[PDB]
Parts: structure tokens; sequence; C-alpha cells
């Protein structure tokens, strides 16, 4: 049970992460229609950064919460 | 003196650490539960594969995730005054 309960976890994870980071990527794109030079520039490329963290990790809990239910029997 | 659109930074950044808070935070929770499975034995060979690939990948993407935060930190405090 603690199988399911983990591909469970894992989705709604992913779904919230997913959520958060879009929510965040409009918020973060707001501030360059104001804020200009070189440390809106940094921020823009921290955001890429942390966008792209955020990517991957949602990206890794779909997998294995998509094969702890598709494979549960395997676990 | 602090304009509107620093406090406008500020909070947006403060959002971006709230949600690296409750990315590592429930990474961790998943790690805890899922490596005793590991470590029971009750989860081997290529289902401990499949957890060692996806834990590899979000862990380091965590790291990338912390590393873009705090940039995002230096360029905020570089725009309040406090490079």
């Amino acid at each position: 049970d603690e199988v399911g309960a983990l591909s469970k976890f894992a989705a709604s994870l992913a779904d919230q992460m997913r959520a958060g980071s879009n929510s965040l990527d409009r918020d973060v794109q707001s501030l360059f229609g104001v804020w200009k030079g070189s440390a809106a520039d940094a921020y823009r490329s921290g955001w890429d950064e942390m966008q792209d963290g955020a990517t991957k990790v949602w990206n890794a809990l779909t997998d294995i919460a998509s094969t702890l239910g598709s494979n549960a029997a395997a676990f | 003196e602090f304009s509107f659109d620093l406090d406008h930074i500020e909070q947006v950044t403060s959002r971006a650490r709230g949600f690296k808070e409750f990315v590592t935070e429930n990474l961790d929770q998943l790690e805890s539960r899922a490596q005793k499975l590991v470590q029971s034995g009750q989860w081997a060979g290529a289902a401990a594969a499949a957890y060692s690939q996806a834990h590899k990948e979000w862990m380091d993407a965590a790291r990338e995730l912390v590393e873009g935060l705090s940039q995002m930190e230096e360029a905020a405090r570089t725009a309040h005054g406090a490079y």
C-alpha cells in the first residue's frame, strides 16, 4: 500500500510544482516591464535556471509516479 | 526611498523561496519513505533502478533549482543596495 501511496504522493507533488512554476514564471516576467539593468538581467537568468530545475523535478516525479502506478507488481 | 518596484521584486523572490522550500521539504519526505523500501529490500533490481534514476534526476534538478534561486536573491539584493 506504501507503493500506491508514494505513486499518489509523487503525482500530487508534480501537479503542484507545475502550477507553482507556471505561476512564478508569470510573476517573474512581470517584473521586467519596469526592472532594467545588470541585476534584472542576472535575476532573469537565475529564474531561467530555477524553472529549468523545476521542470526536471516535475518530469522525474511524473515518471516515477507512473512507473509505480502502472508497474506496481515489480515494486 | 524604497520604491514599489523594489518591494514587488522582493515579494516575487519571497514566493520563489517559498516554492524552493516546498519542493525540498516534499522531495525529502518522498526520499525518506522510498529509501526505507530500498533498504528493506522490498524494492530491488529493476524497481530500485527506477527509483534510483528518478531520484538522481530530481536531486540534480533540486540543486539547479537552489542555485537559480541564489542568483535571483543576489540580484534582488543588488537592486536593494546590498552589494
